[PDB]
């Protein structure tokens, strides 16, 4: 029945097909540019041509879903679109961008560096990351006041001097203390954390008192339904490590409610004699002035909830703010606790050393 | 249902829940993916004298730090539950459980204290007067065989160690030290786990010996032994603690909650019934608290874990004529980053207890009510990040804090005047000469895109996306809508073909998560948000909408005419069946 | 933190149970020696027993006598020393985590991760939260949300129907809009009563031996739909299509149908009738403490 | 799978017999009830008279 | 739609090598529905 030994072709044809399917959904539903496509045909063209310039029945192929996302990101980043990995994670974990099947029923940083050596970033594309929108994304993601965008943008310039890249790739696998935390975004997040920590816990002109660290913390902590927070809950549900699942334990009836809403909407994007017996069996018990508020609405009101702006246990407030931020980042950027702190650790010693 | 319509669809009661009320009380390879078998703290009223006197609520606690210590002190109850002043004593090894028992009102309501440990097993007496407590260590016995005892039950010291058990007796007060006879053993080579357990059932010489596989009733002082009715199949004995003056029993096995109790006098089981509560967690223990009233006698069932600080509760009641029923599950949390080693107890419900948590030398009284009519972060992984400072590294941190503080001053005073000039004729001069200034350079790079077009080995030309080397170029305007109009008329200008094209709005979508048509409404939204806060909003929000609009400025490769060229020139060098693998517009 | 209602897993856990029961067998083999494969696990787990209406237990009286020490240190390590090595061979083929797993379960440690805890993943962690919210909302009497939960749950292509009491109480306090209660109950019964291993039973099961949940639950609850009266001859006609007919408790359900029909020589035959099924339910089971209560009632009838 | 009743109209049209199942509770005894075994069997589907107590009609 | 469930009367069509039974009920006996077709009769 099924092909043998050179279904390499059908493999690459369901793969290619599934990719173009995803692009259809990101220009259409995510209002990308038509140019993305040609950028993608070029990159997947490059690596298709490289596996077909190492093609052999002695076959060594590893086209994963991760490869699909990797060339979307790769291509986006040449195009300097302000999209970041966390966009992609949210997208795929939400069953919105098709993924999590072979043809539905009818490691990202590491595979982007991997592809990023597979065909070379340097003399074919421009692999500067869209840094400044990552900053904006980040300050808005906290409720940090717009000064911190320049705060961090400065520390960024201080260590890197504005330059950011996509290969820490030589084919090698045995990596230890050499060339890792060389994927840029992670360093940006690290800088971001550091900034908040130094910046706050060391402005002796403390313009920022003993307490607005607290009010900041609480306006950060208040579980309140918008699209975004609801999303981050939806991500939290598929994030590998506790605690971020104790989190669904602590949801509010409103959070749970918008949850079941999203449930019955995007699990009509569900997957999969007795078959019709369960088509009926399930169709026995029933499948089935605007309220909750927008992003900048919520954002406004926490900015106001702190608008009363105008003592080493504030170090505490610093720490719990940092660790909350951290958590949001871990789920949002699909990495590990221990990964993050490896990076911020390394790069903080990397800042002390290039100032000391 | 069963009795109500034997007698010839909803619950008896309405929907009850669970509230808190808290107080402070005490305060004392590489493989922790497993755990040993240990428990480790008691609180119980015991009768010191008994020259017509009452009981005194005592705590027996553990000072640990360095493993090996034992604490005793009285607790004056009323409501805020306290102490007076401490009294302590260690042993050369590690405490594995402290227990102190009380057989019920058949008798003389009294006790004294006992504890078992890594290579030693001891039992203590006590007298007390004037709020000092004086206890008195009736001799240990270092481990006769080089084994180790799981459980003590208790005037009968009964030990259980990794299978084999012994009944034994304690001395009366002095030097003489504790002997035994009547031994025995359960044993099951295929019980890999080390915990077994012994506890009284009924009262006269009927014990229960347990391992995570089976339940063994052993009637000593006769000769008797039974494997009860399950074992070793779909679930594990997970815990068992004896409820009730003498004749009550509570067993946790996976999800079944089991109440055994007596019948035919001695020696019985109950398949009365059970609830089922839901894991695979090897760590799971139970404890009961009991309360009374006329029409029932209710048991509150606390099953808790070592993995999460949720507490899982069920409720049974004892009707005079050996009768039990249930109602519906309820579960609570409390503060995070840890988990419990002690949960232990003593038209509404009051249930109250104390907990200890993993690796927190801290005892907390808790109290739970039916209704309402009436992070200390030391994540060693993160603080080690946020300090990592000598003294010259404290001031080394303070350095660039000051540096970009005065720098941010430079930014503020700089931009201010540009903000002054918002709509001047001057700023029109600048947006003009700047706009087609740019245009001249943009043409130049388009020319050295003529000269090197024939490459067709890539499609990303040189390095493009810039202000295109004017640094004076960017920074100096202030109006956002006249700068958006600049760009709209520059895109309009190079509308002569073979050019990069990109549409910002559809992309600000990614930013504010709503349709962001104009470049301007983008600035509006941000300015609302940040005018609420620390405002130099007007300025910064302009300065960052300027940075974003720069960072994104679609200055980039020649288009379509040039993708469809390398697309095919590599699409060729790939042979054959891969020339048809390179397939687009599927369906 | 609650049992999951989907088939546990694929993964490692099989090779772990391999190591476990293989080693078990080597130690117990050498142990009977000194006292003188899915299938290896299968034989291994195999040769082993597999004032109110209490299904009373089997108590201690004709059972056994006492043993006295079998197992010193020097003598246990005898039985331990060899099979641990044979284990050293296929331990060489299982994975590092399961090397250490077997190592520790063999030292007598006990793991403190669960099969759920270690089975990582977007989708299952989501199901875990979905089902938690189910069990929580049902504890809370929040039948509406609860219901939404249950529906999105069973919608998911992973959940087996091991969460039926889920509806059987859920849809039961939800008079509101949906066919319910008995609907579900007798549905469950009709579907899972024929042919038409682990990961199983007491509250789910198939034919040939008994089936707690659906069977007895609809089988009384319909008699409660007749306490709705003050129907019966229907419940007792299709109750009166046995056999499993060792379902003694259903014999008592039958006798109950007759005491409820009894509430002229017709009523006689109904009381004669209950008198018959009570003792044909002395089959065994074990109910009704004194049947002389049932029979004092039957004499209040005999008036 | 949960069975359905069979109405003779079906048996007619399918041109098969209309039969109920036949069941036997069988006592397998050894040594004069020293050991005995109850096992129910099925001797095959038994044709049933229409409009009788075993006819669904 | 050539066919009818011999029981629930549900109209249906079939295909080559298809389970013969009501997609709804599952009754494995099926009827062939009569369709518009020209048949002659004399009124004599
Ligand atoms: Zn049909």
């Amino acid at each position: 029945k099924l092909i043998g030994h050179e279904a390499k072709l059908l493999f690459l044809k369901s793969f290619q097909f599934i990719l173009k399917r995803q692009i259809r959904w990101l220009i259409t539903e995510m209002r990308f540019p038509k140019e993305f496509e040609h950028v993608a045909k070029i990159i997947w063209l490059k690596i298709l041509k490289t596996i077909n310039d190492q093609p052999q029945e002695e076959l060594k192929l590893q086209l994963h879903m991760t490869s699909t996302i990797s060339i979307l990101y790769l291509a986006s980043t040449h195009l300097s679109l302000p999209v970041y990995t966390c966009d992609y994670i949210k997208w795929i974990c939400t069953a919105k961008m098709p993924y999590f099947q072979a043809s539905e029923i009818l490691q990202l940083y590491n595979k982007i560096a991997l592809t990023c050596g597979m065909i070379h970033f340097k003399e074919f594309f421009n692999s500067e990351i869209s840094c400044q929108g990552l900053l904006l994304k980040l300050v808005m993601q906290c409720a940090l006041p717009p000064e911190f965008y320049f705060y961090t943008k400065q520390v960024i310039e201080f260590e890197e001097t504005d330059i950011r890249n996509l290969t820490l790739w030589e084919r090698t696998d045995e990596r230890h203390t050499g060339r890792v935390s060389n994927h840029a975004e992670l360093r940006v997040l690290s800088y971001f954390m550091l900034t908040i920590n130094w910046m706050l816990s060391f402005d002796r002109d403390r313009q920022y008192p003993l307490k607005w660290i607290l009010s900041l913390t609480e306006s950060l902590t208040q579980r309140t339904t918008t699209s975004e927070s609801i999303g981050r809950n939806i991500v939290k549900v598929v994030y590998p490590d506790k605690p971020t699942s104790s989190d669904y334990f602590q949801w509010s009836e409103e959070e749970t409610l918008e949850f079941l809403k999203w449930m019955e909407k995007q699990f009509l994007p569900t997957q999969t004699d007795q078959k019709i017996a369960r088509r009926k069996l399930y169709k026995i018990f029933p499948l089935d002035s605007t309220h909750q508020l927008t992003f900048i609405e919520d954002l406004q009101e926490r900015y106001a909830k702190q608008t009363p702006f105008f003592p080493p246990a504030r170090k505490e407030a610093i720490g719990r703010l940092l660790t909350h931020i951290a958590s949001q980042l871990l789920v949002d950027f699909a990495i590990s606790k221990e990964q993050l702190k490896d990076c911020i650790s390394r790069i903080k010693n990397a800042c002390l050393h290039r100032m000391n | 249902v069963q009795g109500a319509s034997l007698y010839c669809t909803l619950a008896e009661d309405a929907l009850d829940l669970h509230i808190v009320v808290k107080s402070l009380l005490c305060d004392t390879n590489r493989l922790d993916s497993q755990y040993i078998q240990t428990a480790s703290d008691l609180r119980n009223y015991r009768d010191g004298t008994e020259i017509i006197a009452y009981a005194s609520g005592k705590t027996g606690s553990v000072l640990n730090i360095a493993v090996l210590t034992r604490q005793n002190t009285l607790h004056l109850n009323r409501h805020n539950n306290v102490t007076s002043i401490e009294l302590h004593s260690p042993i050369k090894s590690i405490k594995i459980p402290g227990a102190s028992e009380s057989i019920g009102r058949r008798s003389n309501l009294v006790g004294i204290i006992t504890e078992n440990s890594f290579q030693i097993f001891r039992i203590e007496s006590v007298h007390s007067r004037s709020c000092d407590v004086m206890v008195s260590s009736s001799e240990p016995l270092y481990f006769v065989e080089i084994d180790d005892l799981q459980v003590v039950d208790f005037q009968f010291a009964i030990i259980d160690i990794k299978g084999n058990w012994s009944i034994g007796r304690i001395p009366k007060n002095f030097n003489n030290q504790l002997i035994d006879n009547l031994h025995g053993t359960i044993f099951d080579p295929e019980e890999l786990s080390s915990w077994k357990r012994i506890e009284w059932f009924s009262h006269f010489q009927k014990i229960l010996v347990f391992d995570r596989s089976k339940m063994i009733e052993i009637d000593f002082m006769n000769n008797w032994q039974t494997e009860v009715v399950q074992a070793k199949a779909w679930s594990n004995i997970r815990d068992y603690k004896r409820i009730d003056d003498k004749n009550g029993i509570l067993l946790t096995s996976r999800e079944i909650i089991i109440v055994g109790a007596s019948e035919s006098n001695d020696p019985v089981r109950r398949i009365s019934w059970k609830h089922d509560l839901d894991p695979d967690d090897t760590t799971l223990r139970i404890t009961v608290q009991k309360v009374k009233k006329p029409d029932h006698i209710l048991l509150v069932a606390f099953v808790y874990s070592m993995r999460h600080k949720r507490i899982y509760m069920h409720v049974f009641s004892h009707r005079k004529a050996n009768l039990f029923q249930s109602l519906g599950c309820s579960t609570v949390l409390e503060i995070p980053g840890g988990t419990p080693t002690g949960i232990e107890t003593i038209f509404e419900l009051v249930v109250d207890f104390l907990v200890k948590l993993r690796n927190s030398s801290e005892v907390y009284y808790y109290a739970l009510s039916n209704t309402q009519n009436s992070i200390i972060v030391d994540h060693p992984e993160w603080a080690s990040l946020f300090n990592n400072a000598d003294e010259r590294e404290k001031e080394s941190i303070g350095a660039l804090v000051s540096q970009i503080k005065l720098k941010e001053r430079e930014r503020i005073s700089r931009v201010q005047n540009l903000i002054e000039h918002e709509n001047s004729h001057d700023e029109d001069k600048y947006l003009q000469d700047l706009g087609y200034r740019l245009s001249i350079a943009t043409n130049e790079l388009l020319e050295s895109w003529q000269k090197t077009k024939d490459e067709s080995i890539l499609s990303g030309s040189l390095s493009h996306s810039k202000l295109k080397n004017l640094l004076e170029n960017s920074d100096s305007f202030a109006s956002i809508p006249e700068f958006s109009s600049l760009l709209d008329q520059f895109f309009q200008y190079y509308q002569d073909q073979d050019v990069t094209f990109i549409g910002f709005e559809k992309l600000l979508h990614l930013f504010l998560h709503e349709d962001v048509p104009g470049l301007d409404i983008f600035y509006n939204k941000l300015l609302q948000c940040w005018v609420l806060v620390s405002p130099q909003a007007e300025l910064l929000t302009k300065e960052i909408v300027k940075d974003i609009i720069w960072s994104l400025a679609r200055l980039e490769k020649p288009s379509l005419f040039e993708p469809i060229q390398n697309e095919i020139s590599r699409s060729l060098s790939g042979p054959y069946q891969d020339i048809i693998s390179s397939w687009d517009m599927d369906d | 933190m609650f049992e999951v209602p989907i088939t546990l897993t694929n993964r490692k856990f099989a090779q772990r149970r391999k190591l476990k029961y293989q080693y078990i067998n080597y130690i117990s083999r050498r142990f009977d020696r000194i006292s003188k494969q899915q299938k290896k696990r299968r034989r291994e787990r195999h040769w082993r027993s597999v004032s109110f209406e209490i299904w009373r237990t089997v108590s201690s009286q004709n059972k056994q006598p006492i043993n006295k020490q079998k197992m010193t240190y020097h003598n246990f390590k005898k039985i331990e020393k060899i099979p641990l090595r044979k284990m050293e061979i296929p331990l060489l083929h299982c994975t590092k985590e399961n090397k250490l797993y077997f190592q520790s379960i063999s030292r007598g440690l006990e793991p403190l991760k669960t099969s759920t805890s270690e089975v990582r993943n977007y989708r299952t962690r989501h199901i875990v939260t979905l089902t938690d919210l189910l069990h929580l909302n049902v504890s809370r009497h929040n039948w509406s949300l609860a219901y939404k939960i249950f529906a999105t749950l069973i919608r998911i292509p992973g959940v087996q129907i091991k969460s039926l009491w889920g509806i059987g109480v859920e849809i039961l306090d939800n008079l509101s809009n949906s066919s319910s209660g008995l609907d579900f109950l007798q549905w469950m019964c009709q579907i899972y009563s024929s042919k038409s291993r682990s990961i199983v039973p007491p509250f789910q099961t198939g034919s040939r031996t008994h089936t707690a949940k659906f069977a007895i639950t609809y089988l009384w609850s319909s008699l409660i739909n007749c306490q709705k009266s003050m129907l019966i001859d229907k419940i007792s006609e299709w109750v009166l299509t046995p056999p499993f007919m060792e379902d003694a408790e259903v014999w008592f359900i039958y006798a109950s149908c007759h005491l409820l029909k009894a509430d002229i020589n017709q009523v006689i035959k109904h009381i004669h009738y209950v008198r018959t099924f009570l003792k044909i339910c002395l089959d065994k089971g074990g109910f009704a403490v004194p049947s002389r209560l049932i029979e004092n009632q039957l004499k209040s009838f005999e008036s | 799978a949960v069975e359905r009743k069979v109405y003779p109209s079906e048996s007619r049209q399918r041109l098969t017999s209309y039969r109920g199942k036949l069941l036997l509770k069988l006592k397998w005894s050894v040594n004069n009830g020293e050991e005995n075994l109850f096992e129910v069997r099925d001797c095959g589907g038994l044709p049933v008279m229409l409009q009788s107590n075993r006819c669904h009609l | 739609l050539k066919y009818i469930c011999a029981e629930c009367s549900s109209k249906l069509s079939l295909s080559r090598t298809d389970a013969v039974r009501c997609k709804d009920c599952g009754h494995r006996i099926l009827l062939k529905a009569r369709t518009k077709r020209l048949v002659q009769f004399e009124a004599r």
